[PDB]
RNA sequence: AUGAUGUCAUACUUAUCCUGUCCCUUUUUUUUCC
């Protein structure tokens, strides 16, 4: 029975629907519990094969590493007609980079994530890591507030959000720097 | 894979898994001098006991199967 | 050998005629150029030659694209790549896909030739492979797996495996599919990544999947398991964890419980 | 059958016998006929075909 | 067990009682060498040797009567395989007594054409006629007759292969894929056959085609079965007009879809094999390796019970072209299962008391084993010799020779090693050295030759010398074969590190370039190249400005190959002895002649300027 | 350290002719010396005794002057043990002593 | 060689070429496929494609017509078609489905 | 259709031919030649000897396997001499 | 809101391919004469 077997575990919560077909659940129940070990990823049951195009078309194309940014690689790269491209050839015109070899021997020495609890599942980019309690800068700027967030004086009197019970926010009953006033 | 004991699949039961990492296991006390000399002194014998009882252990682990 | 008596302006001209050498039917062919495209690279210098590889229309496939990659490669080695990466990294930007995927395959052909090298650049290429191993399609998770082996591989033992550790996360999801050359690489892959990483993290990540009642993962999470298995089995005593003892069988060895 | 084929293909490849780089319809003439020598039956089956079908 | 003895009378009258065949007995005995190991295998290979029910009954009352005895101390098959030999002996003896054009019957009739046909009487007159026909064939065509037409004014049907497509049909596969052309469609099996005419994409159209096609078949094996398939297939590639891509096309098929069905083609195995047979041995060496690569994935696919209790029929067949291609196939059945597993199988065949073509078979079996397996024959080298050594001293001839080849075969696949297993060999063939006429000698002359690098350098220093002189008298036989075998020898025998050097350059050397140098040799393949390295081995004895400085005279004959055989010669000599040996003068007649024969090239090659 | 990959147990000829070396399960291996024809220490080729699921308690050299080499391998056998859902193959069950013999000759190693 | 059976891609493609080259430069437009020449190009453009074609049923009219010009000019499509106003390739199908329907 | 023999491997040295010559067996690659390949004289003997290790030509040189072949310790298993699933010749 | 069935179609992958290769198919009623 489903229900029982949750009576055998520290950690029950790991088990799940399917988990109770199991061939052997009364160890993968002490498996999954596992001081360390991760996860099975979630993309499986669903059927649409790991992955879609929909926010990955928001996606920027790619961002460098501020080591490779303050180089100056970056304007140097950037057109041509047919015949020009045949005059390329003819005319050739040498050293259009002309990188200094000073500059890209010191970056990587002289200038030059995530840890093991993490694992990276189909849609998953911000939301985990916009909370009760945490807001980005510029909507800061549009509440104009110098370094609570107002609205949590208002959570003050009509009381902590069904919404989010665990919830602690700064000054009521979690006793706060920079933008985040809630956890 | 299949010549090479030890291979595992997707019918693995428990009682295998467990039964050859135990007997890998052993197979680790017979290798390192140090770690068998650690047996030898918690449980008073000689290196040539101990070395005797894992290897009546080899077959045995966990008992008879299910 | 001498490449000095004659004056570079006649050695670039020899580069862009060599550049349509590679639709040869023949792999010697293509060796002896890809050789050549090195040596009069030492002549000249790294940056205009690179730039002159960039400039690939990608127009077909293999039937020689990659070709331009291994000059790539090459390239970065004659002279240090210690100079030579950011134009290429930058050069991922453009939006054309088979080009982006081609400078994948100069970074896994790269890090096979520099080896040891790479105890620094594991780091810059890191994000990189990040948006990367992130799926566009996916022969970006393919061959960002690729380099993920060859940089595993020459990066071992010199104490850069936290990089690694958080590329592995994106590595770990690729692990389903039936496209044989995908599931080939991520295995290629997580071998690298085994004998880097050290194999407890490893099966740290396939525990789990040994047991789940479904049929897939168990096929795979053994596969994999399989692969750390076979090799390191010496090493893996220590990482199996505490697992109780049943009625009819007893599954503690208590053999490490025995304390001075 | 076999015969007859024969002969109108060499004519048709007399014409062009000696062969400069051509054009491209001319390259498909020649191909087409170089075609026509490997797999004669067929050739003369799609012939009989449009004589007995196509009036465009 | 000598109840093993009357019991294999027993045993004996009960398996002869469910006749006369040697065979299966020796089969079902030829466990008893294991004595106290033989186990309920008995029962599972024997289950398709007999009929599997009578199986049950056979192996279980053996089973009791030998617990008890120890306490107290296809058969349709071979029934048509006699039945042949009968009306062979039948006919054969008729004329004594007094082909395909010998008339037939009407349940002959029917057993050519296919299902849904009807036969048709339209009168008993036109009959009449068609029995005058005969008579009146000679009678009427003398007589009146004759032909013309009129001039006149003048609806032609017609089939090619319509649907949309359907690449092109040649004339003659029509009467295969007839029943594509018919466009009748959309109404069960015969709807399987119907669309497995995918086999017509595979054998001719566009590449695409052929893939798109082949990969569409090997995902419908387990739905379609090897049954329809193999129906619709076999008599294709059994096509007297096939190609030879054609060919290799279907073999790819087979493969394909035998790389999946398993327990399915058991009834079809002969079925298969009696067409892919012809494979083994033939001109094309690409074809051989697809061979024995399909029948490997056969016999691993079928069952071992199942080839055996297979292929036994055609060991005694009529025609020695099946036996033989028979035997190449259960070289690589063996290589597939393993020489031990079927052991007793060939042991119980050379032992068979019936007929001699079997034990010629069995024998040859051993060989292409020899051939195929070579190097690792090793372990069971011993158990084969006991096997064969039986032979050897048979009143039948071939026997004698074929077997004595296949020791051949094993010495060379047994270099040097297990040289007292062969021992008990020898005492017969040196003694059979002496009174032989004719090819079955070469072949001794083939063994002996292979066997002396194996032996001790003091007991074959004695038995060399004895065989140098025979080889000395039989230099100049006409026998190409002949000549083969006994220049390979001089090269085993002559270089052996046990022999005298002057003894050679006296006896040898003369005859050598005597007989074997001449235009009829060099023309030939084998016989260039085995020359070839003959004489640079004794290049290798006696020296290089013997040899070299014999042969340098012919760098300027005439014909290009001669010159060919020569230069390439004084290549391979000088690259190993070294130019060191060589003198002023002979040098110069080198030089010259090795500008000479260069200045004159009919065919572009490598010989003449490696040299 | 391996449970089926050789260099656990080592044995040796008394004529050093062969010298045998063996795991705890599954492989025992030969290597075949025998000096150049300077009288300097050449190895030969390997050899397999391969046994499935046999367990090896110790291998001793065996002494045969100049002979076909012998080995003393214990050995014992789970196989009986792991299909014994009753658990009597843990006890009623001998490690069987069993001498393999080299044969230079035949080149391979017999049971 | 370069012949073969049209696309989908292939005939939307000419369909943008046509509209944006026009119609007397060929040559043009097939530069811009693949296995296809300038004159299979047009002649696909003028059977099939253009617009102008009428692809429906035959009114009664037509069949008619049709019938009456190919018993007046036997096996001349092409002075027939323009006639009554359709392709002849499309013609052509049409009078031998009636003398396939007819019997 | 191709796949290794993977019998014991001995002492005998591999050999390549002009074709196949820089080639790494198992990587397939060119890089890094580091230690040395050994085939059973089962799978190297006779028409063999000096024979290519892939396509069946004489052996004009010796396979040299990679780095990355090394520390994953492919190179200790079966003789990687390639048989065709038909015979080797 | 991506299941199944279709011989539509296009991209793409594998430093795969394109030069290697003929060598044991030699099978027959034994039959080379100072
Ligand atoms: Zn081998
Ligand atoms: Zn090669
Ligand atoms: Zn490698």
């Amino acid at each position: 029975t489903v229900a029982e077997l949750k009576q055998l575990v520290a950690r029950p919560d790991v088990v799940e629907m399917h988990d109770v077909t199991a061939q052997d659940p009364k160890l993968l129940v002490h498996l999954k519990a596992t001081r360390n070990s991760v996860p099975v990823p979630r993309h499986w049951c669903f059927k649409r094969k790991y992955l879609q195009g929909k926010r990955g078309i928001e996606k920027p194309p790619f961002e460098l590493p501020d080591f490779i940014k303050r180089t100056g690689i970056q304007e140097m790269r950037e057109q041509k007609t047919m015949k020009s491209k045949m005059r390329e050839k003819v005319r050739p015109k040498m050293g259009k980079i002309d990188i200094d070899y000073q500059k890209l021997h010191d970056a990587f020495f002289k200038w030059q994530l995530t840890i093991h609890g993490d694992l990276y599942y189909e849609g998953k980019e911000f939301e985990t890591r916009k909370k009760p309690g945490d807001l980005s800068d510029e909507l800061r700027i549009s509440l104009g507030m110098p370094v609570p967030p107002p609205w949590l004086i208002a959570m003050q009197r009509y009381g902590p959000p069904p919404s989010y019970p665990n919830l602690k926010i700064p000054g009521l009953n979690s006793p706060l720097y920079g933008d985040v006033f809630g956890t | 894979q299949s010549k090479y004991i030890g291979t595992g699949h997707a019918d693995t039961t428990k009682w295998e898994w467990l039964v050859n990492q135990h007997r890998d296991s052993y197979c680790s006390y017979m290798g390192h001098f140090d770690l068998l000399n650690y047996f030898a002194i918690a449980e008073n014998e000689s290196k040539a006991r101990v070395r005797f009882n894992l290897m009546e252990k080899m077959l045995q682990p966990c008992g008879p199967p299910a | 050998r001498g490449a000095e008596y004659v004056s570079a302006r006649e050695w670039m001209r020899i580069c862009f005629e060599l550049l349509e050498l590679l639709k040869a039917h023949k792999k010697a062919i293509r060796r002896a150029t890809v050789n050549t495209f090195g040596y009069i690279a030492k002549a000249i210098g790294p940056h205009d030659v690179l730039a002159t590889l960039l400039n690939n229309l990608k127009v077909q496939e293999r039937q020689n694209r990659v070709c331009t990659t291994v000059a790539i490669a090459i390239v970065a080695e004659t002279c240090s790549p210690f100079t030579v990466l950011p134009a290429l990294m930058n050069e991922y930007r453009v939006p054309e896909l088979n080009v982006q995927n081609g400078v994948l395959k100069s970074l896994s052909f790269l890090f096979e030739y520099i080896g040891e090298m790479g105890k620094d650049y594991i780091y810059a290429v890191t994000p990189l492979l990040e948006d990367a191993l992130m799926d566009r399609d996916l022969v970006h998770r393919q061959t960002a797996s690729a380099v993920v082996q060859h940089m595993s591989l020459g990066v071992y033992g010199f104490g850069c495996e936290d990089s690694l550790n958080h590329l592995l996360n994106y590595v770990w999801p690729n692990v389903f599919e039936t496209s044989p050359h995908v599931i080939q690489a991520v295995m290629g892959a997580l071998e690298g990544l085994r004998v880097a990483i050290g194999p407890c993290r490893m099966l740290q990540y396939c525990l789990q999947g040994l047991f789940h009642p479904a049929r897939k993962v168990r096929d795979v999470y053994w596969k994999i398991y399989n692969s750390i298995y076979i090799g390191s089995q010496d090493a893996l005593i220590a990482h199996y964890p505490r697992i109780y003892n049943d009625d009819k069988n007893t599954y503690i060895r208590y053999e490490l419980d025995y304390i001075l | 059958d076999t015969k007859l084929l024969i002969l109108a293909l060499e004519r048709l490849k007399e014409a062009y016998s000696v062969k400069s780089r051509l054009n491209q319809s001319q390259r498909e003439e020649l191909g087409l006929i170089e075609q026509a020598y490997d797999n004669p039956h067929e050739a003369l089956s799609r012939i009989k075909r449009h004589l007995l079908t196509q009036r465009a | 067990a000598e109840k093993a003895k009357a019991g294999e009378l027993k045993v004996v009258n009960g398996a002869a009682a469910s006749d006369q065949t040697p065979g299966a007995t020796p089969k079902k005995l030829s466990s008893w060498d294991q004595a106290e190991t033989p186990g309920h295998t008995p029962s599972l290979r024997w289950d398709e040797t007999p009929g599997r029910a009578k199986g049950s009954e056979t192996p279980g009352a053996t089973p009791g009567s030998k617990i008890w005895d120890p306490t107290p101390s296809a058969e349709t098959p071979r029934t048509d395989r006699g039945g042949d030999s009968i009306g062979e002996t039948p006919t054969p003896g008729a004329s004594k007594r007094k082909e395909r054009n010998r008339p037939l019957s009407d349940e002959e009739l029917d057993a050519m054409f296919p299902e849904g046909y009807k036969v048709l009487p339209p009168p008993a007159g036109y009959v009449p006629i068609r029995t005058p026909a005969r008579k009146l064939t000679a009678t009427p065509t003398p007589l009146g007759g004759m032909t013309g037409f009129h001039m006149q004014t003048e609806m032609k049907s017609v089939n090619d292969q319509p649907s949309g497509n359907l690449p092109f049909l040649k004339p003659d596969d029509i009467q295969y894929f007839d029943k594509l052309l018919v466009d009748v469609d959309e109404s069960e099996e015969q709807k399987e056959r119907k669309i497995m005419k995918l086999l017509l994409k595979i054998k001719n159209g566009t590449p695409p085609m052929r893939k798109a096609a082949l990969r569409q078949i090997t995902d419908k094996a387990r739905e379609f079965g090897a049954g329809p398939l193999f129906n619709q297939i076999l008599p294709l590639l059994m096509s007297p007009t096939l190609e030879d891509q054609e060919r290799h096309l279907l073999v790819k098929v087979i493969d394909r879809i035998l790389y999946k069905l398993d327990d399915l083609v058991r009834p079809y195995v002969h079925k298969i094999l009696v067409v892919i047979e012809p494979l083994l041995i033939d001109e094309d060496y690409y074809a051989r390796v697809e061979g024995r690569e399909i029948i490997s994935n056969l016999a691993k696919a079928a069952g071992l019970a199942t080839m055996i209790s297979t292929m036994r029929p055609d060991i005694d067949n009529m025609d020695e072209y099946v036996r033989n291609t028979t035997a190449r196939a259960f070289a690589v059945v063996a290589s597939a299962l393993g020489i031990p597993s079927l052991l007793p199988f060939l042991k119980a065949v050379c032992k068979s008391k019936k007929s001699w073509q079997a034990r010629h078979t069995g024998i040859k079996i051993v060989q292409q084993i020899a051939i195929l397996m070579g190097c690792a024959i090793l372990p069971h080298l011993r158990s084969l010799v006991e096997i064969i050594e039986h032979g050897l001293v048979d009143e039948q001839q071939k026997v004698r020779t074929i077997s004595a080849l296949a020791i051949a075969a094993l010495a060379e696949a047994a270099t040097p090693y297990g040289i007292e297993s062969f021992d008990s060999v020898l005492k017969p063939l040196w003694k059979g050295i002496r009174q032989h006429r004719g090819k079955g000698l070469a072949a001794f002359l083939k063994a002996i030759g292979y066997l002396i690098p194996l032996m001790d350098a003091e007991y074959a220093n004695y038995y060399t010398r004895e065989v140098m002189l025979i080889l000395i008298r039989e230099f100049q036989s006409p026998d190409e074969e002949m000549k083969k075998i006994v220049l390979k020898v001089v090269k085993q025998c002559c270089g052996t590190d046990g022999v005298e050097a002057n003894y050679i350059k006296t006896e040898i050397l003369p005859p050598f370039f005597k007989h074997f140098w001449q235009h009829r040799m060099a023309l030939d393949r084998r016989n260039y190249r085995q020359l070839v390295d003959t004489t640079v081995e004794l290049a290798n004895k006696v020296g290089a400005a013997e040899i070299i400085s014999r042969i340098v005279d012919d760098l300027k004959d005439e014909a290009e190959q001669y010159r060919k055989m020569v230069m390439e010669t004084i290549e391979k000599i000088m690259g190993n002895l070294g130019a060191a040996d060589i003198d002023h003068k002979l040098e110069e007649q080198l030089i010259d002649g090795i500008l000479y024969a260069f200045q004159e090239q009919t065919t572009e090659d490598s010989v003449m300027l490696n040299g | 350290c391996r449970r089926i990959v050789p260099g656990q147990f080592l044995a040796v000829d008394p004529k050093g002719r062969a010298v045998m070396i063996s795991a705890i399960e599954k492989q025992k291996l030969v290597y075949i010396l025998n000096r150049d024809a300077a009288a300097r220490l050449t190895i030969s080729s390997p050899l397999e005794a391969h046994k499935a699921n046999t367990l090896v308690y110790h291998v001793v050299g065996v002494d045969v002057g100049f002979e076909n080499p012998m080995f003393a391998c214990l050995e014992m056998d789970y196989e009986e043990a792991d299909n014994d859902p009753t658990g009597e193959a843990a006890a009623n069950t001998q490690q069987t002593l069993t001498f393999y013999e080299l044969d230079l000759g035949l080149n391979h190693v017999v049971r | 060689i370069k012949g073969g059976v049209w696309r989908n891609t292939e005939d939307e493609i000419l369909k943008a070429a046509v509209m944006k080259y026009g119609k007397n430069q060929w040559s043009r437009i097939a530069s811009l496929l693949h296995r296809k020449s300038a004159k299979q190009c047009k002649a696909r453009w003028y059977e099939w494609l253009d617009p102008s074609i009428k692809k429906t049923e035959w009114s009664r009219e037509e069949e008619e017509k049709l019938l009456h010009l190919a018993k007046l000019m036997p096996t001349q499509w092409r002075t027939i078609a323009p006639i009554i106003g359709r392709t002849a390739a499309q013609c052509l199908e049409h009078y031998e489905f009636l003398l396939d329907k007819a019997a | 259709d191709l796949i290794f023999c993977r019998k014991q491997a001995g002492v005998a040295i591999g050999r390549l031919c002009e074709k196949c010559d820089g080639k790494c067996v198992i990587c397939d690659s060119y890089v890094r030649p580091c230690t040395l390949v050994r085939i059973c004289d089962e799978c190297n003997y006779g028409s063999y000897q000096g024979r290519c290790v892939i396509c069946g030509g004489p052996g004009v040189s010796d396979a040299y396997y990679c780095k990355e072949c090394t520390i994953q310790e492919k190179d200790r298993d079966g003789c990687p001499k390639i048989v065709n699933l038909g015979s080797s010749k």
